[PDB]
């Protein structure tokens, strides 16, 4: 999915 | 609440402490600049700054209270604004120059290497001169940068009401800072207005910067990271 | 002198008196893409002529050189049109009142490619005005701020600072209206901030609109010479 | 000159 979406969880 | 329960001084301390570091560019002085190479340089920098911005945003009071989709939307809308206000801020004590990085200090003549970019440099330089003329303080800067994050995409949406409460609180914080600096009551709302009107210019510069970046991408001038491609794709 | 001698009440009354008229459209029978663009751009072109007369009646504006006047109107003209549109559409939730005989809901923005994204932004701004219960006295203040602020970036014998003096006056005026409305000091500062942050969104909508309008022009989907010149200044 | 120029004068 969106990279931003993933980075907002790490 | 939590974010709402903070005092003005606590609001400032949190923001100052959440500040992302100054990053370096991959600038190599063994080789001359080309349009492609400077675009490569500037976008490489922006991409690395984005990762820090994301971790910064999570430290902005009230931001973590939002859903993941709202966080994505706000960052997608404001990312270039947030980069540019940072750039303009750290370029304050470098008249006629833009401090992208400590090893990347560029004047408008060096902007001419990329077509259509010198107009964007000129705007950024004008804003920087404005911050310098106003003698913008760091506490004011971090407040403005946070306001951009929460406001820029808030109208492209009961938690929208939560954002405005946080925005109101930053307003209270700004005024608090001006009062403590000795400014009269009239000067307080005048300066508040002056500062906030700058955000309209920053919005403008982001919009021009966004379409210019899109232009370069569609001419295969510079390879953009998958993150940047996704940030860019959000505006069209 | 002119502008800086005005009291807060004189500023408001001057801006109110200077307000342009609400023009009608050519409308009607149903729409097409070319037809819709025709009505909207025709409307904008006629409103532009009235805007220029209005600008010259905004306190402090005539004190500027013709060069600076041109630059300011070139930069802000679509922002001024849009905030007007948004203001007119306040009491019509989910609709845009381009003219008394041209009331368009969201779905009719789809008649033109890519225009619905713009309508959505205009509508959400109108909803924000409604949510804030924006007053007419506040509206004319904001519209004047847009005119003087949006292009206030030209070395010589500025001036420029005189524009910033006038800007401070309009700020004082807004505050005056809020203190008159019974708002506490804290409520005044907050509301002022809220109003001015809207100007960031209006700038955004104008930039997007300018892109869209240019996209339609650069494909021959027929604008007045005035509009083309206003459009050429953003490129 | 420009149309806008003319309109501001007239
Ligand atoms: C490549 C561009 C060059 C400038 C800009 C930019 C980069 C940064 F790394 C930065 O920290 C920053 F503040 C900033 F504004 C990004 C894009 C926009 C339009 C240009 O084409
Ligand atoms: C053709 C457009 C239709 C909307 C817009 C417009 C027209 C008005 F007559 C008006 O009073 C107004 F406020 C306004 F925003 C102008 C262009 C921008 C992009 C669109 O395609």
């Amino acid at each position: 999915h969106k990279i931003l979406h993933r980075l907002l969880q790490d | 609440s939590l974010a709402l329960s903070l005092t003005a001084d606590q609001m400032v301390s949190a923001l100052l402490d959440a500040e992302p570091p100054i990053l370096y560019s991959e600038y190599d002085p063994t080789r001359p600049f080309s349009e492609a190479s400077m675009m490569g340089l500037l976008t490489n920098l922006a991409d690395r700054e984005l990762v820090h911005m994301i971790n910064w945003a999570k430290r902005v009071p009230g931001f973590v209270d939002l859903t993941l989709h709202d966080q994505v939307h706000l960052l997608e809308c404001a990312w270039l604004e947030i980069l540019m206000i940072g750039l303009v801020w750290r370029s304050m004590e470098h008249p006629g120059k833009l401090l992208f990085a400590p090893n990347l200090l560029l004047d408008r003549n060096q902007g001419k290497c990329v077509e259509g970019m010198v107009e964007i440099f000129d705007m950024l330089l004008a804003t920087s001169s404005r911050f310098r003329m106003m003698n913008l303080q760091g506490e004011e800067f971090v407040c403005l940068k946070s306001i951009i994050l929460l406001n820029s995409g808030v109208y492209t949406f009961e938690e929208k009401d939560h954002i405005h409460r946080v925005l109101d609180k930053i307003t209270d914080t700004l005024i608090h800072l001006m009062a403590k600096a000795g400014l009269t009551l009239q000067q307080q709302h005048q300066r508040l207005a002056q500062l906030l009107l700058i955000l309209s210019h920053i919005r403008h510069m982001s919009n021009k910067g966004m379409e210019h970046l899109y232009s370069m991408k569609c001419k295969n001038v510079v390879p953009l990271s998958d993150l940047l491609l996704e940030m860019l794709d959000a505006h069209r």
